[PDB]
């Protein structure tokens, strides 16, 4: 249910011009399914994705 | 829930669980201080706004296309909450004409 | 008059809604805040608290009160 | 005061202690803090935006409904400050 | 306590319509709470937050 | 009524603007 | 990067060259911390605020000025990082209104 | 070296019309701090928090 | 000069009572002697109503 | 005399209704808040200042006495004593009560 839905999603941000990773997507799910409020989602991975790229 | 928080640090910055810790102190702190939701369950307005996203990207023909997946999701019937990985996808978006701030050794400034 | 009193009743209503939604918000980070200011009050003192009575110390108390007693009970 | 704010923490977190001593400690930090409301005495008002919200939700027969509950209050002339209580449903909604 | 009662039914059916859970004899507290002339401000701020701390948890 | 209506869509308009940008 | 903020501290002071650690250390907090600025690059949308503040102070003839100005800044060296400079003029803009209050006797409040 | 004066001697330009009220010396390192990446908004906060720590320090 | 001051109170006065207030003649005096002397109108208006909630809860 | 310091101190002793060294704990919580910087809403021209008092009179259905207000606006203006007539305007503004 989980790769179905990433590859579906993983051809959304490719659009967007967005790059996130597949793995990212799929974890998003889990996270989803527990309850998880919209704001805090999104706002743990964009930080994620700029510590990344101070630390290289 | 917290498994869940470790995986995404570790796996995106690579493994130093140690080096990898700034990130997954900050993960259960952000996520476990309780607010009210606002863009939930009005899925009307996201797929409107992002419609208007392409629009401004000089890209409508993938605002069709995206409205074609996008009702490819629904009968599946799997992903409780849709909208948090749409709202997430927004935010992040850039426009095919700038790229935003990338710099390294920002601890330095 | 007749076409503005149905507009002006629309888009009071409108901008009320992005009031009370965005007070709403602004009472969550104000909570959010305090309650963190409690959290990391308690956590750092307990931290602290382990090392500023570590065992080093617990010894040489322990150390002092046991001899202080036992020379009084040989005068 | 200090006892029915430490009542209410027991309550909703299910009766009887159980480590509740420091949600009871927090609480008494957030009443230290100073808020300010946005309308004072204005009941009717409270109850007009509970109804903007309901439309807001799509929950628009539960708005009809909450219209009554509120006059039944009206009818018995409870003193405790009506608007009070109103605030709190305000901000659940 | 009979009137006290009496108000937090109504109370009780108010918070059925906006969907959250509240036990009944939170309801009555807050009735002396208000009584007492304290801050709604602060109250909700109590209520929103320990109620979601128990759902979240469980 | 049409009249109303066009006015009303171009306030929701700009406050979906607004409140995107609010949350940022 | 340590040596130019460094630098910059020392120099808007007027002086103290290792007096003026303790602000550096404030500088260096700020800067480590993140932002999200409301407009994110492209050229076009940052001077169209420009003017509008100009405007503002009721100052016409330069509005009219800068637009110039812009496009020969341009021409004389082109960057990723000329819409930062413009934001940053922007946000630290000074008001020619009021009297800035008296620093005379509210230093010592 | 030629080139880069040519920039700001433009920016010192736009700079006094402004009313930045910045000096030049300074204006140098906010732009190759920008060039090296730094957020604007960030940087606008430091110089003002130096800027009223100068004056009261003076009088 | 002495008269002159009593005028300038007095017409602020008249002023703070149509708008309804709780400060005294000598509070209000205060307030003004704070704004001659700098003091941006926020941070005034602030730490007066802290300390007037925190009045109440006290008596 | 009056510096700052003295004069912050008076102000907190009668509106607490405590004494001096009783208001102290207080004050100092007081110069904290007043060294932490704000800005206000209203920052230029001393007539925007002006017109908001002026429809907060109508607003409390109060119209006489927004006519008395400006009348009393010239008097502050021809005495010249005060050179920030303007915070003394915002802060009573804010101030306001039923």
């Amino acid at each position: 249910a989980v790769r179905e839905t990433m590859d579906v999603l993983l051809e959304i941000s490719r659009l967007l011009n967005t790059g996130l990773d597949m793995e990212t997507l799929s974890i998003c799910v889990r996270l989803c399914e527990q309850g998880i409020n919209p704001e805090a989602l999104s706002s743990v991975i964009k930080e994620l994705r700029r510590a990344s790229d101070t630390l290289k | 829930p917290n498994v869940l928080l470790q995986n995404l640090c570790c796996r995106i910055l690579g493994k130093g669980e140690a080096d990898v810790a700034q990130q997954f102190q900050y993960a259960v702190r952000v996520i476990g201080s309780n607010f009210a939701p606002t863009v939930e369950r009005d899925e009307f307005l996201v797929t409107e706004k992002i419609k208007k996203e392409f629009v401004r990207q000089r890209r409508e023909a993938d605002g069709a296309l995206f409205s074609e997946l996008h009702r490819k999701l629904q009968s599946q019937g799997v992903l409780k909450n849709r909208w948090s990985i749409l709202y997430l996808l927004l935010s992040l978006s850039e426009d095919p004409r700038k790229q935003p701030n990338k710099t390294s050794s920002f601890a330095a400034l | 008059a007749i076409q503005i009193n149905f507009i002006k009743n629309m888009i009071e209503e409108t901008l009320d809604d992005f009031r009370e939604a965005c007070h709403r918000d602004i009472v969550n980070l104000q909570v959010e805040m305090i309650k963190q200011f409690h959290i990391q009050s308690s956590e750092i003192q307990m931290l602290l608290e382990r090392y500023s009575l570590n065992e080093s110390l617990v010894s040489e108390i322990e150390k002092l009160r046991e001899e202080n007693k036992r020379l009084r009970a040989n005068f």
